């Protein structure tokens, strides 16, 4: 079967709030025993677009990960449902509830990919993970590395984004009770990210790091693209230059200053004087 | 909604007690929980001056708009003011000018509830326009 | 009202992204008819109506 | 004339052609801008005598 | 080579050619003319330049460009980073 | 804009009036302009109001972002992005400058607006050359800051 | 205080004793000077946050 | 307001085909002055036009 009509996969806020929701609904499992479930969205097209989720009941053991119940049945039926929503609602792939992959996701694929014209499984997780994306994107592939290992069936990373429809933008936005300190529209929140960005990296940067020693003992299989690209950051190096901002600021400033001081100087005499009489009078109002 | 309503009355007589709660409930899921998060602060300090309850309950409201957390912020106000009534419309006034019924409904609530026995002329006076409004 | 502002700030940023939608297309062409007020004018259509309309604040 | 925006170096008695343009326009803009200013903040200087 | 080297001396061209500094300096009269490549040559026997402008513009675009392509790197690789890390599944 | 409604019996209607379906719950009652929409409405039902469930969790999933928007803030700025801005920025103001200075000569009243209307336009040129010095100001903020910190950090 | 110059002579109700009244009063009193002087600015601050804020919420 | 046709106010403006009529062809006005020294002609134009619209009774 194919897996083809993928080359980026966006993925919908309906897609996360959906598997929380669920996960209650069906038997208040919640990632006791990880879930697997459809992943709908449409088709004819070179991107995806995740457009909705529903869970399947699916219960893998914390005995063991090769063992797993998943719900075939309910699958054929939600089919023909589907066409009655939209007719852009096909099966696309499965989701993984995480908190992360296993060599036993190739065999759940296999079930997956017969329903499906370009099954993808895209780990959404119950936890958002970080401030970052709270999904990933993979795709099953057969690759061989030069580490002495003969053909595998892995998981290689297929770039994830988030994405919405016009519709469902709206809705966000009216349901959200937060005013948003990281809109990233302008210099107020653009400041923000930038703390951010540099929190970002170091947590992103200690994994890099840990991957190398594994390889080197503790071993554990080298892909080969992960070290060709590390060699390729460091190379780049140059040293700063300039940049430098102008006292220009400051004079417009200054000329809003004088204008005020100017009026004020003609009406300082009149007011003063008058403020006097005024009290008076309004101390002898107020009784009235 | 009847249990969260009566966290801020056993609270009662505690005083600083009451001042992890309004937090924690907030911390909590549902609308629900939120609101009645700014009720126990409120009940608890019973008519003392309280320089930080004060501060909370107006922060938490600007900051994240929800519509029950602003309308049960305000009208916390009117309680723990209560003990000198002649104090409160400069701090309401504010509150009143934002554009927002839930806003707005508390702002009118504390100015009743403070003025209730030794009252003040202006206070009564704020209320009138909301009165006059189309807004229900 | 120091923290205040600074809330607020943020605010017109929500509320202008939000107006922008409404903004945006469907947009019919009129022709600039003439200025009842400055804040609401008359702009006549290309299917021939003419229009009370309103100025939104994103242009002078 | 700047035809050919070189320049003819005698101490060598050899003529050199480079990139070296006039000027750029973000300086050349700006060194108008900052004499413009200077006219007034002396303006502002004579308005500036009647709080005194 | 024009391409590669920013920078060479007239005398390490003709070593470079295996022909002399006069030859070699006829050849890029009649090469800078056809367009193929941009030079500038001296007649002192400083340094024949190849692209070159001399001015600082070149460095500061250059420098910038280099530090742009490099957080997009980053970010990308740490995505399949995340694979490795699990383990237990590939060991 | 989304209404809710129940539907309200024909009995109900002559003995009980529909204000008995506002009793015992929020009570609001919609007007979705007129025409159509509000005739129907009358002779119908009862229209009720919408709320919105929240959850603290349900939040959380949609303020999320991006990895990559981590590095973005980071990236430093092209200097040949930044200079076409610069240039763009020099000369508004120069032309702004003149205003300016003919501006100050008077000026002695308060009220900014009449100022705007003297200096001709809608705002000071005072502010029009502000408001280009600071949209310099914010690119340069990101590529100085850039600047040295890629440098650093990488190295 | 029902005087701030200098008068008086001491007996700890004199000059000493109003002298250290006064400094017993000053404490209170420093608290009640900071807010006049912080009335100018918080008003400052009033005005142009009831523009801004009449504005977003508009 | 077009929410049920149903009339807002009266409008301000109220358009006049006589002005138009007058400005798409083109008039430039003039006075008195311009054939000035021919008084009998200016002053019975005057007779004419200025006298019975102003007031009719004359």
């Amino acid at each position: 079967m194919p897996e083809l009509a993928v080359q980026k996969v966006v993925v919908h806020p309906l897609v996360l709030l959906s598997v929380v929701d669920h996960f209650n609904r069906i038997g208040k499992v919640g990632n006791q025993k990880r879930v697997v479930g459809v992943l709908l969205g449409s088709w004819q097209k070179k991107v995806l677009d995740v457009s909705n989720s529903f869970a399947v009941p699916f219960d893998e053991d914390d005995k063991d990960d090769s063992v797993w119940f998943l719900d075939h049945d309910y699958l054929e039926n939600m089919y023909g449902m589907f066409k009655k929503v939209n007719a852009r609602e096909r099966i696309v792939g499965w989701y993984h509830t995480g908190p992360k992959l296993h060599k036993n996701d190739i065999a759940i694929n296999e079930l997956m990919k017969r329903y499906c014209p370009n099954s993808v499984l895209v780990i959404i997780d119950v936890k958002p993970k970080d401030l970052g994306l709270p999904t990933e994107a993979y795709i099953s592939v057969e690759e061989v590395h030069d580490d002495g290992t003969p053909t595998s069936k892995t998981f290689e990373h297929v770039t994830s984004e988030i994405g919405a429809e016009e519709a469902e933008e709206v809705g966000v936005e009216h349901l959200l009770r937060d005013i948003k300190d990281t809109t990233v529209g302008t210099l107020s929140q653009r400041i923000t990210n930038q703390v951010h960005g540099l929190k970002g990296l170091n947590s992103k940067l200690l994994d890099i790091r840990t991957y190398l020693e594994k390889v080197a003992s503790g071993k554990l299989p080298i892909n080969h693209h992960i070290i060709y690209q590390l060699q390729d950051v460091f190379n780049l190096l140059p040293d700063a230059s300039l940049q430098e901002f102008v006292k220009a600021f400051y004079l417009k400033t200054n000329d809003q200053m004088v204008v005020v001081y100017l009026a004020s100087l003609i009406r300082s005499v009149v007011a003063l004087h008058n403020l006097i009489n005024n009290k008076i009078a309004n101390r002898d109002a107020e009784k009235k | 909604r009847g249990l969260a309503v009566g966290i801020a009355l056993v609270m009662y007589g505690r005083m600083e007690e009451a001042d992890a709660l309004i937090e924690s409930l907030c911390r909590d899921k549902d609308p629900i929980l939120r609101r009645s998060g700014m009720y126990t602060v409120a009940m608890a300090y019973c008519g003392s001056g309280n320089n930080k309850a004060i501060r909370r309950l107006l922060h938490v409201a600007v900051s994240d708009v929800n519509d029950d957390v602003r309308r049960a912020a305000v009208e916390s106000l009117g309680f723990i003011l209560f003990r000198t009534p002649e104090q409160c419309p400069s701090v309401v006034s504010l509150l009143s000018e934002s554009y927002n019924p839930h806003v707005r409904y508390g702002a009118a609530m504390a100015l009743g509830v403070c003025c209730a026995g030794t009252g003040n002329k202006e206070a009564i006076n704020l209320l009138e326009p909301m009165t006059n409004d189309p807004v229900n | 009202i120091k923290d205040e502002q600074k809330n607020l700030k943020k605010e017109f940023l929500h509320a202008q992204e939000e107006v922008k939608r409404i903004q945006s297309i469907p947009l019919v062409i009129g022709q600039f008819l003439e200025a009842v007020d400055q804040n609401t004018a008359i702009v006549g259509s290309t299917t021939g109506s003419n229009y009370y309309v309103r100025i939104l604040s994103t242009i002078d | 004339d700047k035809k050919f925006h070189g320049i003819l170096d005698q101490g060598e008695g050899v003529l050199i052609i480079f990139d070296e343009p006039p000027v750029d326009k973000t300086y050349e803009a700006a060194l108008e801008t900052i004499q413009n200013m200077s006219k007034v903040v002396d303006s502002l200087y004579n308005k500036a005598k009647k709080l005194t | 080579m024009a391409k590669y080297y920013t920078r060479i001396t007239m005398k390490r061209m003709a070593q470079l050619l295996d022909l002399s500094v006069d030859e070699s300096e006829a050849f890029l009269s009649n090469l800078v003319v056809n367009k193929t490549i941009f030079a500038k040559v001296d007649r002192l026997a400083g340094v024949i330049n190849f692209q070159r402008p001399k001015d600082p513009n070149n460095l500061l675009n250059d420098w910038s460009q280099k530090l742009n392509s490099l957080m997009s790197l980053v970010n990308k690789t740490t995505h399949l980073i995340a694979k490795e890390e699990m383990i237990h599944n590939l060991q | 804009v989304i209404d809710a409604f129940r539907l309200i019996n024909a009995n109900m209607m002559v003995l009980g009036h529909e204000p008995r379906q506002t009793t015992s719950n929020l009570g609001h009652l919609n007007k979705p302009s007129i025409q159509a929409l509000i005739h129907g409405l009358n002779r119908h039902y009862y229209s009720i109001t919408i709320n919105y469930r929240k959850n603290e969790l349900e939040q959380k999933m949609l303020l999320n972002l991006h990895k990559k928007s981590w590095m973005e803030g980071l990236t430093l700025q092209d200097y040949s992005e930044h200079c076409k801005h610069n240039e763009s920025v020099v000369k508004e103001m120069l032309e702004l400058a003149k205003n300016y200075n003919k501006a100050v000569e008077e000026e002695d009243k308060m009220t900014p607006e009449q100022l705007a209307i003297k200096n001709v336009g809608k705002q000071d040129p005072k502010r029009h050359l502000e408001e280009h010095v600071d949209v310099l100001m914010t690119s340069n903020i990101v590529q100085c800051l850039a600047a040295m910190l890629d440098t650093v950090v990488f190295k | 205080m029902a005087l701030d110059g200098p008068e008086q002579m001491e007996l700890e109700e004199g000059k000493a004793g109003s002298g250290l009244r006064q400094y017993y009063l000053s404490k209170i009193e420093e608290l009640q000077l900071i807010v006049n002087d912080k009335s100018q600015n918080l008003r400052r601050l009033q005005a142009q946050r009831n523009e801004l804020n009449a504005k977003v919420r508009l | 307001r077009n929410d049920s046709y149903t009339l807002h106010k009266i409008l301000p403006n109220k358009v006049d085909p006589l002005v138009s009529l007058m400005m798409v062809e083109k008039v430039p006005d003039s006075t008195y002055e311009m054939i000035g020294g021919l008084d009998k002609q200016i002053k019975e134009i005057k007779e004419v036009i200025e006298l019975p619209v102003k007031h009719p009774e004359l």
